[PDB]
């Protein structure tokens, strides 16, 4: 429900030029939108490659590439992010 | 002019991976020295030969 | 004077090396992604494995196939 | 010395932010030199999409960033719209952008009044005009060559003419 208890799953990735890690900054947005929504999330270092997953009841359905996400900020205006707010108010 | 431009992009864009990989393959070297570490402990037992 | 168009093997040029090995990591790593996805992949064959053993039969491929065909649609 | 270009929607939220970055590092960064563009949104998708073409690029959305390789308008390297330049600008620099998404907001009406001051400026140009205009028929012959430095000496009306000549 709102201020759900959550964990999130997030995937190493090549930045531009750059090594395969586990990298937040997106994910920090991402993060950002979901406690403002009310929620607290706890962060999974899952080993297959810049993936995002959402979980819940250990019920879990999210699938992004970290990439795909806007860097930074509220995120408002991303639409993947709204579609993530979308699915926990749908988890309830 | 052309030629300039190629190779300013391939070495441009070869060297920071060339970096990034650099770096990943000292903490490789750092787990291959953990082993050698491992082998060193062994090998004093390997004394009794 | 002598004039050669020269084929280069990979390990030859470290930067085509260099992206060899990262895509086999990332193939490698994507394939045990793939297959944790799907852990049923690796159970049937384990408990096929595991019976096989038990009954240890020189023939393994008798056995097998006398456990998949029985699941064939 | 690095150079990249920007180039933006004067609406663009991103584009702004990252007018923003990009001003922040050239300020700081000794290295950085960067160039900036935006078109109209309408003119935007073809003007981009003609850049994209004769690049092969392969990006939409605005911002779209690029890094030339030696002098402005060379070919470019691709960068990908304001999220991959933060990240790129975070990685190699460490910096961050602060600014909020009201003053995203704002900024994106700032840039909007930019643009429709570059839409005055081009009008305001055309305020600017008052030649004289000079006609010459059968131009195409031998006395044209010297009658045309007697005409620039400017002798003829004074020094102090906007001459506009026809052949």
């Amino acid at each position: 429900p709102a201020q759900a208890v959550v964990t999130l799953r997030y995937g190493p990735y090549s930045a531009v030029g750059l090594s395969v890690e586990h990298r937040t900054y997106r994910l920090q947005g991402l993060q950002a939108v979901l406690a403002k929504d009310g929620h607290q999330i706890i962060l999974e270092q899952i080993e297959d490659w810049n993936l995002v997953e959402l979980v819940v009841n250990e019920e879990t359905v999210f699938q992004c590439d970290i990439q795909e996400l806007e860097f930074g900020g509220d995120g408002k205006l991303d639409p993947l992010c709204e579609e993530a707010r979308i699915a926990v108010l749908n988890a309830f | 002019l052309q030629s300039e431009e190629i190779v300013a992009e391939l070495v441009y864009s070869f060297l920071i991976p060339e970096v990034q990989k650099d770096f990943v393959k000292e903490k490789v070297r750092n787990a291959q020295r953990k082993h050698i570490l491992a082998a060193h402990e062994i090998i004093h037992s390997n004394t009794e030969t | 004077p002598t004039f050669d168009k020269k084929p280069l093997v990979w390990g030859e040029d470290l930067e085509l090396y260099s992206k060899f090995l990262d895509r086999k990591e990332q193939l490698r790593l994507s394939h045990a992604s793939y297959l944790r996805h799907h852990p049923e992949a690796q159970a049937l064959v384990s408990d096929f494995l595991l019976f096989l053993l038990l009954r240890r039969p020189e023939d393994v491929v008798t056995f097998a196939a006398e456990h998949f065909r029985p699941f064939a649609a | 010395m690095a150079k990249f270009v920007i180039a933006g929607k004067a609406n663009c939220p991103y584009y702004a932010k990252a007018e923003l970055l990009a001003d922040y590092l050239q300020k700081n960064l000794p290295d950085f030199r960067i160039f900036k563009i935006t078109q109209h949104p309408d003119k935007w998708e073809d003007w981009v999409e003609d850049v994209c073409e004769r690049n092969m690029w392969d990006h939409r959305t605005s911002p779209i960033i690029w890094r030339e390789l030696l002098d402005r308008g060379g070919r470019g390297l691709l960068l990908g719209g304001y999220n991959e330049f933060l990240e790129h600008a975070q990685l190699y620099y460490g910096v961050t952008s602060n600014m909020t998404t009201e003053l995203m907001m704002v900024i994106a009406k700032e840039n909007m009044q930019t643009h429709t001051e570059q839409q005055l400026d081009k009008e305001t140009m055309k305020d600017l005009i008052s030649p004289l205009q000079v006609w010459i028929a059968s131009a195409g012959t031998y006395v044209c060559c010297h009658l045309i430095p007697l005409l620039l000496s400017g002798e003829v009306f004074g020094m102090h003419t906007e001459i506009s000549l026809t052949l």
